[PDB]
RNA sequence: GGUGAUGGCCUACCAAGGCGACGACGGGUAGCCGGCCUGAGAGGGUGACCGGCCACACUGGGACUGAGAUACGGCCCAGACUCC
RNA sequence: UGUAAACCUCUUUCAGCACAGACGAAGCGCAAGUGACGGUAUGUGCAGAAGAAGGACCGGCCAACUACGUGCCAGCAGCCGCGGUAAUACGUAGGGUCCGAGCGUUGUCCGGAAUUACUGGGCGUAAAGAGCUCGUAGGUGGUUUGUCGCGUUGUUCGUGAAAACUCA
RNA sequence: ACGCAUUAAGUACCCCGCCUGGGGAGUACGGCCGCAAGGCUAAAACUCAAAGGAAUUGACGGGGGCCCGCACAAGCGGCGGAGC
């Protein structure tokens, strides 16, 4: 099941901004509710707690899927924050929101979930797919031409796409060559915090 | 930058005629993160007066780490007053696994990544004081070798070795990226 | 001990202390009460707290307390026991589920409501 | 009685270690001297000598001491003792301080370091543990 | 003597032996395992599904046929219960 | 509360309605047929945000607080304990936190418990040295030569069903 | 912690006895021994959230030591009796 609250909420108790470019955690950076104006004591499971909540409340992951996501990547040889990563942004709406055919995580949920995409020539609705090494996604006929896909492909002009990560055609065409590195993934905040949590 | 953490305030008291006068007190730790750590214990009459004891004082007792680039270099087993702390090597990625007292020693230390367990006498000030004995249990491999007349090829194994050149490459590698 | 004292006796464990006897490895039971009462708790405390003297599917009688503020429950009905702890009164070790057969869930209940039984409102 | 003479040689080494005597008389066996032998060749002990007593040979062992009075030895502790014998195989070798230590274990070609027996992929019984 | 087979398995005679604190004989409980859960590991708990063995077919005895029988939907007897 | 909403645009996964519609069958069969699942899975079309969120918790452990209502009453509680007219602990509100087709309670086991301590505890005063000896079984054994290879160690072969566990 | 400190409660090896929260309880039942008194072996239900050890600061003592104050002792005058 998906989160459809509001986004800047989440962001504002975080202390982060997550969508990145929205004006409300500007002029309220301060947490909500009656209370948020309040001093608070400070607690290392707070800080592994929030610091959770922004990986997840950004990549719009839940709980059992986060969970099992970190034991993938404990189970993984490398280092756990480093495979935890690498292993939420092998995932297709990351990808398609790092690829700039979506201004948003959410957008990109939304249009990998009805199937306006296809990895390899296979319908692909779903956006917990984790994209491989050497997978090439491509748009089809019916939503190439639509409005909102249109608008978005042609004005875009917004963030950098990275290495990995590559559009080459007017088709909006998705080539990968690697799961990317810790310099690669460049999200924000920290990931040795994420571990410890889940090993207490 | 000094790291600051304050682990215990506990509420103390002595009774005279007249009733209870009640002071404070307070465990602090004060490290730089990078293998330097010295432990403080202050007391007053008001919190913010006896952190800055307690501070001044850990400032005044420092004390050298031997890590091997993040973690520590053998397992020991420390004991003091009756806390038993044990810490245990860990491997790059795994996080400072430890209790309260035991962690925020050990992160202001500077160490990332270690196994440690308390086996006894959950007092905190106990187990601060076992973290520190445990500590200065720890040796160094060339000094190891210098001990008994042995070149370092002979003393520590070729995992140690292979870490102390990979850490060696990441302290030069920084200071060239810091220096230009 | 040495370690022929223990290849001689061997190591003991601790016998554990069963708990919730009445319920006989089952996590409900169907009891029915014999009274419905009021029980004065401890020392520290002071109130005036509602109980029910249940015989039990197990063949056993036990007091059970009653949460909520109302309870319909009068002497010898049918209800659905459960376990639980109260300081308040030394001899009580079971509690009575609200919601399940005979008892209903309190009412006027809108906080915390599925533990008192009571449906959701419209 | 005197039960465990290899125990008997390590807590004499201890104390005399301990209270920073130079050096140590012992009566003397083949164990004893090769033991001597291995903590010699890894750099515990400066040198050891057998000398004729009355009743047989005795073990002297001089102590090695730093510069800025360090010891050479930190730790001396025996494994193997009778009632519990440990015996351990080439792929169980113990480590000491993570490999900063030796362990000395007897084996069918002698005593050898940890290090020595896990090259030649031989195993036997662990007797002490030096650090 | 018996059995497919060795054997107090059975029988006649002869000898007086055999098992026991490294717990006989009793009492209580329980199908056993591959495995499952937990735990850093050792260990602790457990034997749901799937798989291998074992035991049983209302209770208690018995044999027949057969290469092969606890013979669930076979036989004989004695019981308790249901029906004509 | 809250970019939340109202409103302007937009895509419509999944359900709804239509048409098409399998693999499972290098199979059976000397017959012409042979799929129970099933007209399902699955494809291609139409309609429009339209048909779709709740549950615990918010004194400390333990992420998350204010107002009103009863004042040792009513009640809460996993432990310390909260209620005796100005309660962050009761009830209700707002607000918040955690999870989310689930959320809580009970029962049972393991963990935390180094609290049966082999790894890995103890016995002067905290629980714990028999009132003291002799001695049976048992456990344990000083220096050294030779032999055996039982313990120990190394290598090879067979076995350790499959499923399970872990790596690809 | 008090303290132990070559006569260890220090560093070590071998063997034995014992402990696993406080009550219930060294009690009940069973057994052995005893003339008897009783001893030895030795639980469970129920109940408590502690029972404890060492040391600290006060308070207290019909504990000690050193001091004071119309406190006593040495004196003067009263109150308690009467009316207001």
């Amino acid at each position: 099941a998906r989160y459809t609250g509001p986004a800047t909420r989440k962001s504002r108790r975080l202390g982060v901004d997550l969508v990145g470019g929205d004006q409300s955690f500007e002029k309220r950076p301060y947490p909500p509710g009656q209370h948020g104006r309040a001093r608070i004591k400070e607690s290392e499971y707070r800080q592994q707690l929030q610091e959770k909540q922004k990986a997840r409340f950004s990549y719009g992951v839940m709980e059992k899927q986060f969970r099992r996501y970190y034991e993938e990547a404990n189970r993984q040889p490398g280092k756990t924050g480093d495979n935890l990563l690498r292993i939420l942004e092998s995932r297709l709406d990351n990808v398609v929101y790092r690829a700039g055919l979506a201004r948003t995580r959410r957008m990109a949920r939304q249009l990998v979930s009805h199937g306006h995409f296809l990895v390899n020539g296979v319908k692909v609705d779903i956006p917990s797919y984790r994209v491989s090494q050497y997978d090439i996604i491509d748009v089809k006929e019916k939503s190439l031409n639509t409005l909102p896909f249109q608008i978005a492909r042609e004005t875009a002009g917004e963030r950098p796409i990275p290495s990995w990560l590559q559009v080459v055609g007017e088709r909006q065409r998705i080539l990968v060559h690697q799961l990317p590195e810790r310099a690669q993934i460049d999200v924000p905040l920290t990931e040795q915090l994420i571990v410890e949590l889940y090993s207490k | 930058n000094y790291i600051e953490r304050v682990v215990s305030i506990n509420r103390v008291s002595k009774v005279v005629k007249g009733g209870r006068r009640f002071s404070f007190t307070a465990l602090v730790i004060v490290g730089d993160g990078k293998g330097m750590v010295g432990v403080g214990y202050g007391k007053a009459k008001e919190v913010p007066a006896a952190i800055a004891k307690g501070v001044e004082e850990a400032r005044k007792n420092f004390f050298r780490v031997p890590l091997i680039g993040s973690t520590i270099t053998h397992p020991v087993q420390g004991e003091a007053a009756a806390g038993v702390v044990m810490l245990r090597p860990a491997s790059p990625g795994t996080g400072v696994i430890a209790g309260g007292a035991a962690r925020a020693v050990l992160e202001c230390a500077g160490v990332h990544d270690i196994l440690a367990k308390s086996l006894g006498s959950d007092n905190a000030i106990n187990v601060v004081h076992a973290t520190v004995a445990a500590l200065k249990l720890l040796q160094r491999p060339e000094e190891v070798a210098a001990r008994r007349g042995l070149p370092i090829e002979d003393v520590a194994p070729a995992g140690m070795l292979k870490a102390r050149r990979e850490s060696e490459a990441l302290a030069a590698a920084a200071a060239r990226e810091g220096s230009a | 001990p040495t370690i022929q004292q223990l290849v001689r006796k061997g190591r003991r464990d601790k016998i554990a202390k069963v708990k919730t006897a009445a319920l006989k490895g089952s996590p409900q039971r169907r009891g029915v009460c014999t009274r419905v009462y009021t029980t004065t708790p401890k020392k520290p405390n002071s109130a005036l707290r509602k109980v029910a003297r249940v015989k039990l599917t197990s063949q056993v009688e036990v007091t059970a307390y009653i949460p909520g503020e109302g309870h319909n429950l009068q002497e010898h009905s049918m209800v659905l026991v459960r376990g639980g702890r109260v300081k308040d009164l030394p001899g009580v070790r079971y509690k009575i589920i609200r919601g399940s057969l005979d008892t209903q869930g309190v009412k006027n209940r809108k906080q915390a409501r599925s533990r008192y039984g009571a449906k959701k409102e419209k | 009685t005197m039960t465990d003479p290899i125990a008997d040689f390590l807590t004499r080494l201890r104390n005399a270690n301990s209270a920073y005597h130079d050096e140590v008389t012992l009566p003397h066996s083949k164990l004893k001297a090769n033991i001597a032998e291995i903590l010699k060749r890894e750099g515990y002990i400066s040198d050891y000598r057998t000398e004729d007593a009355r009743v047989g040979k005795s073990l002297v062992v001089q102590l090695k001491y730093g510069p800025s009075r360090e010891r050479s030895i930190a730790g001396l502790r025996r494994v193997s003792k009778p009632g519990l014998r440990v015996y351990a195989k080439s792929t169980n070798l113990p480590r000491v301080l993570g490999g900063l230590g030796v362990a000395i274990i007897s084996t069918s070609s002698g005593l050898l370091t940890d290090r020595q027996a896990a090259r030649q992929g031989v195993g036997g019984e662990v007797l002490a543990y030096v650090w």
